Order: C-alpha cells, then structure tokens, then sequence
RNA sequence: GCAAAAACA
RNA sequence: GCAAAAACA
RNA sequence: GCCUGUUUUUGCU
RNA sequence: UUGCU
RNA sequence: AGAGAAAUCAAG
C-alpha cells in the first residue's frame, strides 16, 4: 500500500500510531523520515551485547511508562520534550539520531544527549563516525542510500529536504484580499462554523397514493398530420430498367418518358419539373453537375432569405415583443393505419441480401440459422425494399455534400435485383449548398415514384403522371431542406432490423432454454391486445410489424418522439408491474402522464402510439 | 487481383466465435491467405504506410541495444486518409512534440517508468548522449569526432 | 552500423536545441507534463467522412517513393506532380494497397511470423480448445472480474515496470530493480521479443510485452462453476441462454504454492507464537530466484493456505467460506458469527470439547453449489426465509444440509450429543453428515409444512416437484442476488493463523486452520527452504541435506549455532533433518570428541569454509540416532545417507560435497567460488549525478559476476556505486532483534 | 543458448528440459505440466488439426491416393559407417560370465 | 557450457510406440549376428587343422 | 511429430 | 499518456 | 459549436 | 463521373 | 417557398 519498499513492514506498522501525521506538514514524508530514524536506531543496535544484554537500548517508539521504568535504574532522567533515541550501556551515553542536509556546519545540542548526525547520502559526522563501528556505518549508509534512491525515483527530493530542514510550509494558504473576494457571495467564512445545534427536524409530509388505474394519454385535436418525411415510405415504387449502370438507366428512362402534370401544389410549383428533366439531361451524358437554370431559383429557394428579410422589413410595424413561438397541434391521421397495413405485404425478392458469416463451430451454426430464419421471415416485405431505397438515397445524397457547390447535383435512386435489372426509385437533386456546419439545412428536390396519391397525405407534393413504355407511374417531386447529420444517420438505416431480430431471437432462445433443446422453427402464439381485446397472433407477423413500426419511428424521430419514448418507459414498466398483481404507489403531486402528454403535439406516429396505449385496458384485476 | 481480404470484397473470415481473432492471422491459419501475399501485405518497408521520420528500435541481447532506421506500419492496409487543407501555441506544442520525441529516443527507460533524471533537459540529454556514445564499442577517433559536433 | 544511429541522435539533439531554444531549459522531470500536449491529432468525426474520404480522387496520403509506379496499367496511381518533397505529401488512390498486395516486394518469412506472433497465439488458442456441446438452461448471471487474456507468466503489478526494464534496457537499471523483477518472465519475454523487437518500435514492443505479462481484469457476467478463467472466449462459451461444456486443466503452479504454504502453516503451528514464525520464514524462503513475498503477491488464488500466507504478508485474499461442495458469503449481518465453546465432557475429569459457530442477531447469507444458488435470511438460529434458484427436479439435500451446518439451525448435532461419546471434531461432523443424509425430517420439523401447492420445494427435497404438501418459507429466487463488497476488505491474521475479516461489530472469521483438509502435494519447482528452521519439508534426502549444508557453509553464525546446538544436545531447529539423514549407528560420542579437539585447537575455525564443512559433517554424525546395543566405534571417513546411494565425505573429495582449492560445490552446485563472487551480497552505498571513481559496468548483470569491490550502474542520469557488504547480519534480522528486545523489555 | 533453430522442434521446449533436469534433481522424476509442454508432446494436437481441417474444408471427397517421396542416398552414410568404429578406452559391454564344467 | 567445455545439445520432438521401444530395449541381440561369422571362421580354422 | 497405408498424437 | 467512438447520469 | 463524472472498444506515442 | 438489395 | 420546432437554415 503506502509502505515504501525499503521500509520494513513491522516498522511501518509500528509507526502508524506514534504521531498524528494528518496535521503535520508532509505527513507521509514525515512518517517515512521517522521510519528512517527508527531503522537507523535498529541498525545501530544489531546483535551487540556487553554483559549478556543488548549494548544499546532504543527509547524511540516505546511506551513512556516503561521508558521511565528503565530510565530510573540507569541513574538518569530526561524531559518529555526531547527524549534520546537510544542509549549505550557499555559507554553509558544517550544518543539522538539526526538527519541533516549538510554535515560541514553541525553544532552540538542539549547536553542530555549527543547527536548522531547523518547525511542524506549515508555519511556521518566525524564524532558520529568514530563512536560507531565500521559495520554500523556501512549498514546505515546502505539503508540511507536505498532511501535516497527511493526518494529520487519518486521525485520527492524537495519534500524530503523541506521536512529535514524543518521550514514546513503549509502547502496551501489563502491570502487576505483573496479571502475577501471569496467571502463576497456567502454568509460564512472560508471554514464555516455555524452556531446552530446539529439536529434533524420533523416535517409534516404528504401521503403516497396508489395508482389504481393507468393514466390515459390525451389525444390532440386538429387537422390530420401530413406525411412529413424525406421519402414516401409504403407508397414508394420503382421502374424496371434494363441492366446496366445508373447513367444508362437514366438515359433509357429520359428518352422514353412523358411527363404530364395532374396535381399541382402551392408549396411545390409544377414549373420546377423542367429542373428534373434538365438534371436528367445532365446525367444522360455523364454530368451529375449542371449549371443553374431559372426555375432552380424557385426550386431550391436561391436568395430566398434576403427576399424574405426585405419583405419583412417593408411590412414591419408595431412594437418589439418577445418571440412567443407556436407549434401547431395536429391529430392522428388515417394514413398511419394504412401505412401499417401496407409496408407488410409480401414481395417477390428477398430485399435483404447480406453476406453470410463464416461457420466454424456449432454455436456459429445455430447463430447463422437464427439469422437466416429472421431474414427469411422479414426479408420478403415492403419494409426491406423501402429501407434499401432510403439507405441508397441517403448515401447518394450524403456523398455529394462534403463540398461547396453553386450548381445543381443529381443523385439518382437506383437499386438492382438479382436478375440485374435496374430499379428506379427516383432521383434527388441537391441545389447550391455551402455548408458551414453539420446541422444546417441544404436544399433538395425529391422526385420519386408513387403507388397511390392522397391529397390529405401529400399536400405539399406535386403529383405528375409519367408514361414509360405503355406503363403509367406517379411522380412526387417535393421541395425539401435536409441536414447533413440526418442524411448520415439515414445512410445507416439498415441497423433498424436489430430490434425486431432481438425480440425474435429472445423468444426463440427462451423457448430453447425452457425445453433444453433448440427448435429454430417455433412460431408460438403471442397474446396481444389487438382491437381492445386480447387475441393470439403468430410470432412471424408480430416481428414483421414490429419491424414496420420500428422503421416508421426511425424516419419520424424528432424531439417530440424522443421525449415521448423516453417518458413512456415508466408507464410501460408500471403496466407490466400491474399485470403481475403488483400495486403501484405514487408521490403527492405525481402525474406521470403529463411528461408524456407534453411531447404529444403533431407527430403522427407519436399519436399512433398514444392511441395504441389508450386502446389497451387501463385497469387490471 | 483476387481480393483475399474482407475490405477487398473477399468472403468474410470472421465468425461469431472468431470476433476476437485478427483477420490476417486467421486467414493465414485457415490457408485462405498464402505466404506469397503475406510477405507482401506485411512488409515493414512498404511505401504505403511508411512513416515520415526514422524511428528507434530495441535490440535484445545485442552489443548496441538502440538501432534507428526508417520504418513502415507492417500492414499496407493500415494507411492514413488525407485531410483537406491558439495558433502560435500549436507551434509551441509542436516544439514540445519534438522535445518529447528526442527524449523518448535518448531515454528509453522513461518509456516504462516516470521521468526522474536531474538537471535541465539540455544537460540531461547531453550527458545521456555522451554516455551512449561512450558505450558504442566504436574506436576512440569515432567517439571524439562524434562528440565534437554536439551542440 | 551503430555509427549512423549516433549521427541521427546527435543531429536530432542539435535540431531540438536550435529549433526549440525553450522547452529544453525546463527540468527533465517536466517531461511528465508536456508529454501530454498532443493536439492537432484531433478530428471532428471520422465515421461521418469515411465514405466521402475513400471516394476522393487521391484519398491516401503517403511519403514519396519510387516503388509505386507513377502510372500503372491504364490507371494513374500516385499524384506526385504538385508539391513533391513535403514530407507525407504524395497522394495515391485507394487501389494502391490493392496494387501492393500483388506485384510488390516481399519480406523474409521470419519477419511475417514475428509480426503475427501475438495474434497467432490467439488464433491457435481458439483452434485448440475442445468445443463441447451446447447446453441450454436459462442461466442466472454471476458478475465477477475475470482476466481479459492469458499471460505467459503471473507477475504482480508492482513488479511490472521493473521486469520490462530488465528486458529492454538492462543498461539503465539498478540492482534493486533487478531484484524486484521476475527473472523467469524476463527470460520468457526476451526469448519472445528477440524477433518481435526487430519489426516493432520501442513503445510498441513495450506494449506487447506488458500485454503479455499483465492481467487487466474486467467485469463480466459468467456462469457458476463454468468460468473459462479468461474473457477471451466468453462470447462463444456462454450467452445467457447456453454454455459450451469445455474441459481444461489448471495449467498453473498455484496448487504447488498452496502445498508449500500448507506445509509451512502446519509446521508453524507447532511452535510458540506461530504468526511471527511464519512471517519470519516467509521472508527467508525463495522460489527459483524470487522471494516468497513477491511470489505470494503474484498468485492471488482462491485457496485457503495461499490466502493465509498472503494475509501474513499484508496482502488480501479472495477465499470464501466453503462447506464441502457449497460456498457461502454473508451479504450483511448485525453481528459476526459468534463461536460457542460447547463442552461434551466424556467424564467429570476427562472432557472433550467441540466448539462450533452460529449467528447472533439477523443475518443474510448467499450460497451456491453446482448449478443451485440463492440466499437465506435467518435470525439467531431460526431460519426466516430461503430463496433458491435451481434446475427442475434437482436434488437439494446437500445444499440445505450445508446451510444447516453453516448456521447450526438444526440441533440433532448442535447444543446436544448424538449418542455415544464423540471421539473428536472429525468423527462428530462425519456422523452429523451421515445421519442427516438419510434423515432430512429435521428440516421439515424445523420449518413445518405448508398446504399451498405453489411452493416449489418438495418434502423430499426436489425443486419444482409435485407433491401433497410443500416446505414453507422456501421460494424461487425473485431477482438475481450476488455477493458484492464495496469497501475494500482488510484482513487480520490472529494467533493460530486465523484469517479474520474486519466486521463492524467485531471480527468475522474467514479462514481457520485445523479443519482445512488437503493431501500432501508436490512442492513448487525451484523452492529453496535453506533459509531457516524448515528443512524437513523436503521429502528427498538429497535436497534435504543440500539445503542444510548450504545454510551451514554460507553463514558462519549459522554454522556456529548448529555446532553448539548439535554438540551439547541443545534444541536445534533442524534435529529431524539430522536424524533422517544419517542411519542408525554408533559414531555419536566419537564425533563429539572430534568436535572437542577441533574447537579447542582452533577456536577461530568458523571463518574457513573447509573448516565449516568438516565441523558440520562431524556435528551431523554426532547427533544421529545412536544404536542402543552396539558399542561406540570410530567415526568413518565417509558414510551413506538413508534410503539413498549418496555418499557424504569428511574431506569432501567426492560425493555430495566437493571442495577443490578453486571452489566448493555442494550437491552439484558451486556454493562457493574463491576469488570472485563472495558469499555475502552488496549494498548500494551512494547515489551521484556524476561518474564516481569506480568501474562502470554495463548492466546489473555482467555485474555480481566479476566480484569487484566497487562498481557503478547508471539509471536516469544517476550513478549507483555498489561496493560490498561487510556486516555479518541483515537489516531484517536487525529490525526483528530490536523489536523483540523492545517487546521483551516492555513485558519484563 | 540456441545455435540452430528448426520449425519441427521449437526452441521453447528447452524450457521443458530445464524444467525436468531441475525436477529430477529434486527427487521428482515426474513433474507437473507447464505451458511450454503444450507444444512439446502434441497435447490437444488431434483436436487442433481436426477443427482446423473442418473449418478449412473445401471441395469434394476423393480417393486418398497416398504417395511416398523418393529420396537419394545421403552423403552422411559413409561417415556414419566409418565413425561407429572409433576405438574406445572402455569395453562398453558388461555380461556376467557363466559357469564352466566341460572343455 | 560445462566446466569451460563445449558441447552441442540436440532436442527432437518425436513419438514412438511401445512395440518399438520394447524391441529396442533388447537391442543387444544385434551382437549375435556378427559373432556367428567369427565363430564359424574360428571353427573353419579348426576344420583346417583340428587345433583351435 | 511418429509412422506407413489412416493409425496414434 | 494521447486520439477517436459509444452508452449512461 | 461539441461541459463534468463513470464505464466500455480500438489504435498511436 | 455514376453500381450496398 | 420549404425544412423545422421554443429559433435557426434557406451565402455571398
Ligand atoms: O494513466 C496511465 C497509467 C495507468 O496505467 P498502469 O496500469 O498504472 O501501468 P503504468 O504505465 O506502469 O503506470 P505508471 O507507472 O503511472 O506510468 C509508467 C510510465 O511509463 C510511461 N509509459 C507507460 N506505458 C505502459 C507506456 C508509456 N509510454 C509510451 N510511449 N507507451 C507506453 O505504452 C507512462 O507515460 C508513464 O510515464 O500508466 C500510463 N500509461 C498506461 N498505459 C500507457 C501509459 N502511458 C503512455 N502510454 C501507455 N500506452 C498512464 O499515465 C502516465
């Protein structure tokens, strides 16, 4: 522990309760120095006998009663303030061990004892050298030199010299004016000494109340929330194109396409469609970056901040007031349930093609079997296709944002099937961007293929009819502003598959551990509150729409969603406790539902989760 | 150019039970990576990962336990990625880096324990340099003309 | 050659002096601070730039070279046109490493082997463990610290810096650093890193060396009695739903060290104040070249005797109370386990006593045995509650009976007698276990029966087994329960070598000798019990005589004490050794007489090692087992050891001791080399910042061999001039004598 | 100290030998296992080879078709044949003489 | 190095069956084959003169 | 690694 | 010790 | 832009 | 210049 | 426009 290596364990133990080291300057160093002196005393009195008894008797670190008991028999007496360290019976002289930093200038001390002065290098004073034997000198020099080596190894030379000299600076001291500065904002001194008797009073407190029924999360009222996301989701579709590169696919599409406006929104003027076509042209000859056109100003909001500032200044009137921002509250839209019902239908392709890990052991075999089962139960699903589309679009748009450009960049969304045919999900146009931070927005124009058009779901989307090889498709073409951090996050959106895989693997492995054998084909009947009533349901489709809802929450993650999910865990735990006949008690002013209700403003999936929570029973018998 | 490595598009070599195993060693053990390419990817003289400054090396049970020469990171796939292009304090810290590097080269023992040499940096490294040259087993004239040029 | 290295160092020093006039006028110790200034190595977020960085036109930054062609087939490799010559300036494509994987200069095979050595160890270690069968059981985790990776040697942390310094920089070390290092680890590391240091830099080589000889324990959830004693394959052998049954022996010397410690404890308890005796002996016994204190600090095991010896040296222990197969740990208690000195006297005058232990107050004790684990809460001697987690249909006889014995809850066997008067503690405890094995109704009458069928314990002690009635107050474990201690426990070694744990209201017994059961085992290799007072531990007569002769020859005071105690029939700490070395004979009085002539003629005999050898030979013969019947005869010139063909000679011309004028060899080892390497060690004797007027040896080794009376070593700009030791005694002995005299004077 | 190193017999096995020379010197002809013994006697080598082959198995089963390599006459045979004849100072043969009863 | 004397130590890892070790434990029988010839030669000289 | 027809390790 | 990454409060 | 504390995973000195 | 299911 | 949510981006 704190014992130096050269100090003997017995000496260290004996020195613990000899002086109050905490109040002394450099208490540890002082204790080490006292141990040095005691070890020197031990080395002086080493196996030396005169009349069958030890020649030297050591008075250091011994009880004072016995010291006086043996001091009377020697016809001597010493005061309490300074007692000699040892005494020589053969010569009958009291000796005190001293350590000094310079033997050249040393002077005697009080005549009650003689000083055995030693240097930090093991040297001894001339008289001290002549009194002791050569073996004692060598042993003392060796011990002191080992101590010096320990000191220089630990860089403690200054402290050791200070303790030897005895100046003993307090190692810290607060001056006069600094104390006045410190005591400005407090009613106590530097060391507070209140004049009150320590006591804990009795305070009349409130009563803890049982939560007999679970709280009911309030549902906001207002217009249904529009689809506020970067991409379409379940309405996303693609166009089949002959196998080849992205440039070849875009050239094939552009040369064989007809665009006709069928629904125009005020948020996204239809006149910007030319922009997209221009980008197609630019990307047809392998130029993903094109010069600006007029409609780009409308499309990407070029110089919009300055125009809005001038308009505000022209229309400015009244008196300055605080900000007082307002967030519009919107109700749960009908399209969330349709999104849940969709996005789950089976697909022809697997849409999850992950290279299989190596298999060496049976543990590896069962792990890869479980992963393969999960992939084949959630692979052929619209969620996987939409996840692939989102990841491809996010990566393609992110890769074009680590620079400053005043031109228009095209980021096509193209995937490929096992057969090799291209699949056109849409294109992303990145406008003039000069990013200084990772959180600022950049303009984007998102053209993508719909499957079905809803006015109440896409109010800011201008839907176009696209004719390609006697085939009809719909086009979204929305104007948006999106950030670098969000794009990077959605570039790794494939990680959302872990949580439903976690549920599936936990169920399967729990069943395996219960039966002490792995089945790998279990599809048990999970009991769930479906329509306010508890019904059974297969595990595979449970994992399927768990993945659906996880993806829906991942793309709709905002402060409201973060707060709602963070505060819903307490209510989830309370419900789980009450279904096991456990009572829940709450403090006086306890309203756990308020911290959840404050986060329910306009997020459609937060409202969907709130409705799901309200649907299930609140009272458990 | 066959891939032969995970970052080169080869089939994964790490399994669930081989999370802790290095890729190169595991591929060598399984025979997926022959010695012909092993002697190339693990070259300590490859230009890809060659350090810009000479480095010091120990020599166990050797007359001169300190050999300084050019070095490269063994794996050619441990390269560095180029970056696009308190100000004077950064130059001061670069000077501190230079002093730390020369101290580490001349005082290997502080590489394992705390620094406790007495005196200033200049005098301490001067004495250590004189001592190490004195123990170089070279002849006398070499030693004198080497210590002649020490500032 | 070495000349280029010196040129490079001189030029670097000159550049540092010139480019940085400051930053070097500071003290050298200031390196401990300004080494931490490593800014400009900071980047915002490399994970958010990798995709873009790889796809830049010239992503890779490298130093200029001619090995990489400017333009390869079709493609252009390096951008060596813009500013060629500015250090790490050249920019190359992402495919350049791929181009180097082929069509590149190769390297010798030993270099490749050296680079991959550390990882190849892990690879073969994984592809060497026998992969068992997966067993699924819904495991209940036990969170404990386990070692991250196996080590080639076990070295205590305090000795880590000195060991590495002995491997890489012997020339900058002192003899104290040499003695504090683990020389076996030093040799292993030197052999391992001789090729490695040729391909790894200084700091890298130090890193691999320390990683090979450091523990670096980390907290993980493992499974009871299935820990792989290393976290290297924890992700593979256990996943909270299964384990892989793996077979692995101890592959360690911990058991041998336990055997040595047990022998020392057993032999120490037979003398006055066993604690001081054991502490003194452990400070003089060495294994290989390492002192016993440091090897005890190295092996921090779970074993009782090892824990006793570690506590005797001021170290801690991880031993836990264990009754046969069940381990117990007190989670919390109001008062320690109070001992009861219950007497079962066989007669009014003849008495036999069997002390036991119990709880006074409320206590809670976790227990585990095999896959069964849980806790029990009790008050005094009445059991209050039991929580158990165990596999279904498991037999819970032995864990419950171990609980009963631990708490003395059941009293057909506590506070009263079984029947016929017990012979002793061993027989009484064995009778208790054998009686209660076939009679578990004491448990049932202790905690009654319950009419509720949800209780999992059956009356016949089977977990979750249907029955008519169920045992009350024994239920399934609700939540995970595990022993954890927050404050670092400090252990007290009381008399009879009892290791107590410091509880708040008293002392908690942890280890108690006289009921620790362990058969005699092999001693650790390289054990040197020639220190003092314990030589009969050696079973071999060869080593048993060798240690005694090494003790006598190398120490004049020990030889004098041995002769004095062996001549006048005094108490000799090695009487058993002398009796067991010499067969029954009739040479006692003749040898004693010879001792008389050779002490009277030359009273100054105890300085010539030859005279010491002759006197020791005569003394060993003198105190042998004298035959009762046959008359005394003259002492033979040479004799034969018991149960061996080893011949011991007076003149030491042949056999166990050979004393040529140049050197003395005892048992095949040169104990004395005349002229160089005196019997006594060295003392440091001076620390200087300037070259002393002595000989500067290269390393601590190449010193202690020339036998010089003055030699200096270098360490961090300081010089240490070891000279010689002339004092016959030792600092430890001096301190012990002074403290003993002080305590005796206090008592008297 | 090692002079010549062979991949078939690693240097570390000397630690085994010095572990035995010491142990046999202490009256222990049989000693406990050490780490260097692991690669000294083929301990767990069958499991190592089988698991490595299973992990690296590829292709399809074919006939074993074992072969033995043909190797020429070593240059050291004549030195062996002439060096076994070196004269020795001792008889090196100790056979107990039988009794004699007839001519 | 033993008593300033040089030697070479050859270490080999091998593995042999109990049959081979037992057979080589009785290797002294190899002395039988040559002696026969010598013996015969001696008897041959006897067959030359009936005087051994 | 030992063998010599895949054995032992 | 330094640099990066992550989680938690 | 990017605090403090704890823990964890890498790599470099 | 552009290709993650 | 838009992104967005208690105040910013929408370049000089
Ligand atoms: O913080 C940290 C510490 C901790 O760790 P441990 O475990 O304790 O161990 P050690 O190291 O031994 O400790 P100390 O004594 O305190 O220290 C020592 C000395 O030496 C040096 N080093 C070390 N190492 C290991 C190293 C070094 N250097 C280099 N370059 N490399 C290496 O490796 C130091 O600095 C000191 O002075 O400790 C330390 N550490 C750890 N690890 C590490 C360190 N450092 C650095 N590096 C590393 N890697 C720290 O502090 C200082």
């Amino acid at each position: 522990t704190d014992r130096p290596d050269h100090i003997d364990s017995r000496v260290w133990e004996l020195s613990e309760t000899q002086e109050d080291w905490i109040t002394q300057v450099h208490g540890h160093v002082r204790r080490v120095v006292e141990c040095w002196k005691y070890t020197i005393c031990c080395l002086i009195s080493n196996m030396h006998t005169h009349r069958g008894a030890p020649q030297y008797d050591v008075f250091k670190w011994q009880d004072r009663s016995t010291i006086e008991w043996i001091c009377s028999k020697k016809k001597v007496q010493y005061p309490e303030r300074d007692t000699p360290d040892l005494y020589d019976n053969e010569r009958a002289v009291a000796y005190k061990v001293l350590l000094v930093s310079d033997l050249s200038d040393h002077s005697p001390t009080s005549g009650i004892y003689h000083d055995l002065a030693f240097n930090l290098e093991g040297e001894a004073e001339e008289s001290c050298a002549l009194v002791l034997r050569g073996s004692q000198l060598q042993d003392i020099k060796g011990f002191l030199c080992r101590a010096l080596e320990w000191v220089v190894s630990n860089n403690l030379t200054q402290e050791v010299v200070e303790t030897i000299s005895g100046e003993a600076k307090l190692q810290f001291s607060v001056g006069t004016t600094f104390r006045t500065l410190l005591k400005r904002d407090t009613d106590w001194d530097v060391i507070p000494t209140p004049r009150v008797e320590p006591n804990v009073p009795r305070i009349e407190g409130r009563r803890w109340t049982q939560m007999k029924k679970l709280p009911l999360l309030k549902e906001k009222e207002g217009p249904p929330s529009p689809w506020r996301a970067l991409l379409l989701g379940a309405d996303s579709e693609y166009i089949v194109c002959p196998p080849g590169t992205d440039q070849e696919a875009i050239s094939w599409i552009h040369s064989q396409s007809e665009i006709e406006c069928i629904r125009e929104s005020k948020s996204t003027p239809a006149s910007v469609i030319t922009c997209l076509t221009s980008s197609l042209q630019s990307f047809a000859e392998g130029n993903p970056v094109r010069s600006r056109i007029h409609e780009d100003i409308i499309a990407f909001g070029i110089n919009k901040k300055q125009e809005k500032k001038q308009s505000a200044s022209s229309s400015a009137s009244g008196e300055w007031k605080r900000a007082e921002y307002q967030v519009e509250e919107m109700s749960l839209p009908p399209w969330v349930e349709e999104e849940m019902v969709l996005l789950r239908s089976d697909q022809e392709d697997n849409w999850i093609e992950l290279e299989k890990n190596a298999i060496y052991t049976e543990v590896d075999g069962v792990a890869e079997g479980l992963v393969d089962k999960y992939i084949e139960i959630v692979g052929r699903t619209k969620v996987a296709s939409v996840i692939e589309k989102w990841q491809i679009a996010a990566t393609r748009t992110f890769s074009q944002l680590h620079t400053d450009r005043s031109r228009i960049t095209a980021c096509p969304i193209i995937t490929r099937d096992p057969s090799g045919n291209c699949q056109f999900w849409g294109m992303v146009l990145l406008g003039p961007h000069h990013v200084k931070r990772d959180t600022d927005n950049a303009p984007l124009l998102i053209a993508e293929i719909m499957g079905e058009d809803t006015e109440e779901k896409y109010p800011k989307h201008s839907v176009f009819s696209l004719k390609v090889e006697e085939k009809q498709f719909l086009l979204s073409l929305k104007i948006t502003s999106f950030s670098r951090n969000k794009l990077y996050t959605f570039s790794n959106i494939r990680r959302v598959l872990i949580q439903p895989a976690s549920i599936y693997s936990q169920v399967v492995l729990s069943r395996a551990a219960e039966n002490n054998s792995l089945n790998l084909e279990v599809n048990p009947e999970i009991q769930l509150y479906l329509e306010g009533a508890q019904r059974g349901m297969t595990l595979y489709q449970w994992v399927r729409m768990i993945l659906c809802l996880e993806f829906l929450m991942a793309i709709y993650n905002n402060p409201q969603m973060e707060g709602f999910l963070a505060n819903m865990r307490r209510l989830h735990m309370s419900r789980h406790a009450m279904m096991e006949r456990r009572q829940v008690f709450l403090p006086f002013g306890s309203r756990p539902e308020d911290k959840v209700n404050e986060c329910i403003i306009n997020n459609p999936i937060v409202a969907y989760l709130a409705k799901g929570w309200n649907s299930m029973p609140n009272v458990y018998y | 150019i066959t891939p032969l490595l995970t970052n080169q598009g080869a089939s994964p070599v790490h399994s669930f039970s081989t999370m802790h195993l290095d890729e190169v060693a595991l591929r060598r053990h399984l025979g997926l990576l022959d010695e012909e390419t092993l002697r190339r990817i693990l070259n300590p003289n490859n230009p890809v990962t060659q350090k810009g400054d000479p480095s010091m090396f120990f020599r166990i049970e050797n007359k001169m336990p300190q050999i300084m020469e050019d070095y490269s990171v063994p794996s050619c796939f441990k390269y560095t990625l180029s970056r696009n292009r308190h100000k004077a304090l950064l130059n001061k810290e670069e000077r501190y880096q230079r002093v730390t590097s020369i101290i580490n080269k001349l005082f290997p023992e502080v590489l394992i324990q705390e620094a406790s040499a007495p005196g200033t940096v200049r005098e301490s490294l001067k004495r250590r340099l004189e001592l190490v040259v004195e123990r170089s087993d070279l002849d006398e004239e070499r030693k004198k003309r080497i210590l002649s040029r020490i500032f | 050659e070495s000349e280029c290295t010196l040129r490079a160092l001189v030029e670097e020093y000159n550049g540092a002096c010139k480019e940085a006039p400051k930053e070097m006028s500071k003290q050298f110790t200031d390196y401990n601070t300004f080494k931490r200034y490593t800014t400009s190595k900071k980047d915002h977020a490399p994970q958010m730039r990798l995709v873009y960085s790889v796809r830049k036109p010239w992503p890779i930054s490298m130093t200029p070279s001619k090995e990489i062609p400017l333009v390869f087939n079709g493609t252009k490799l390096k951008d060596t046109i813009l500013d060629l010559g500015e250090s790490k300036r050249t920019r190359a494509n992402i495919v350049v490493p791929d181009y180097w994987s082929k069509y590149g200069s190769q390297t010798s095979l030993e270099v490749v082997n050296a680079i991959l050595y550390a990882e190849d160890l892990k690879v073969q270690r994984f592809f060497s463990t026998e992969w068992g069968e997966i067993r699924y059981g819904r495991m209940l985790p036990f969170r404990k610290p386990v070692q991250a990776c196996p080590t080639i040697e076990e070295v205590n942390p305090a000795s880590i810096p000195h060991t590495l310094l002995q491997v890489f920089c012997p020339q900058y070390t002192t003899l104290d650093s040499k003695r504090k290092a683990h020389m076996g680890a030093v040799e292993k590391l030197k052999r391992v890193m001789e090729p490695i240091c040729k391909v790894q830099t200084q700091e890298s080589a130090v890193h691999i060396a320390r990683s090979l000889i450091d523990s670096n324990k980390k907290w993980l959830p493992t499974v009871v009695d299935h820990t792989p004693r290393t976290a290297e394959m924890a992700h593979f052998l256990c996943s909270k739903y299964h384990y892989v049954h793996t077979n692995t022996q101890d592959l360690s010397d911990t058991r041998s060290i336990d055997n040595l410690c047990g022998e020392l404890v057993k032999r120490s308890l037979k003398c006055r104040c066993p604690k001081e005796t054991l502490v003194a002996n452990l400070d003089k016994i060495t294994i290989q070249g390492r002192p016993m204190r440091e090897v005890l600090a190295d092996h921090d095991g779970e074993l009782p005797y090892l824990g006793i010896c570690r506590v005797a040296m001021g170290l801690s222990t991880h031993h836990t109370m264990k009754i046969r197969s069940t381990k117990f740990s007190i989670l919390n208690s109001d008062h320690p386990r109070i001992e009861v000195k219950k007497v079962f006297s066989l007669s009014p005058d003849v008495q036999v006593t069997i002390p036991y232990r119990r709880f006074k107050g409320k206590a809670k004790v976790y227990f585990q045995n095999d896959q069964i684990q849980g806790y029990f809460s009790c008050t005094d001697r009445q059991i209050d509650e039991i929580k158990i987690s165990a596999p279904k249909n498991a037999p819970l006889l032995e864990p419950l009976l171990d609980i009963c014995y631990y708490g003395s809850f059941i009293e057909p066997g506590f506070e009263q007698t079984f029947g016929f008067y017990p012979a002793g503690k061993r027989e009484f405890v064995d009778s208790f276990f054998m009686h209660h094995s076939k009679d578990h109704k004491a448990f049932l009458i202790h905690m009654g029966l319950d009419k509720d069928l949800s209780l999992p314990l059956s009356p016949e002690l089977n977990w979750k087994e249907p029955a008519l009635s169920k045992v009350c107050r024994v239920t399934e474990l609700d939540s995970t329960v595990q022993p954890y201690t927050s404050a670092t426990r400090e252990f007290v070694l009381g008399e009879t070598l009892n290791v107590y744990t410091q509880h708040e209201n008293g002392l908690e017994l942890l280890i108690c000798p006289t009921e620790i059961r362990s058969t005699r085992g092999p001693l650790p290799p390289g054990t040197n019990l020639s220190g003092s007072e314990f030589i009969d531990i050696y079973q071999d007569p060869f080593s048993r005589a060798k240690s005694l002769l090494k003790s006598t020859i190398l120490h004049a005071e020990r030889c004098k004490e041995f002769v004095g105690n062996m001549l006048e029939e005094y108490q000799d700490p090695a009487e058993t050794t002398v009796q067991s070395l010499v067969p029954i004979n009739t040479w006692g009085k003749s040898a004693k007489r010879k001792l008389q002539e050779e002490i009277t003629s030359d009273p100054d005999w105890h300085q010539c090692p030859r005279k010491r050898a002759k006197m020791s030979y005569l003394a060993i013969i003198a105190g042998s087992i004298q035959d009762r019947d046959k008359k005394q005869t003259n002492v033979p010139r040479a004799f034969m050891l018991r149960g061996s063909q080893i011949e011991y000679d007076m003149k030491a011309t042949r056999g166990l001791v050979v004393d040529t004028t140049n050197r003395i060899i005892v048992g095949g080892e040169t104990v004395l080399r005349e002229g160089k390497g005196g019997p006594e060690g060295y003392v440091q004797t001076g620390v200087f910042e300037e070259q002393p007027r002595c000989y500067l040896v290269d390393t601590p080794d190449h010193g202690l061999s020339m036998g010089l009376s003055r030699f200096c070593v270098h360490s961090q700009g300081r010089y240490f001039q070891y000279e010689k030791k002339i004092s016959i005694w030792e600092e430890t002995d001096n301190i012990k004598a002074t403290i003993d005299s002080q305590r005796d004077l206090k008592r008297r």
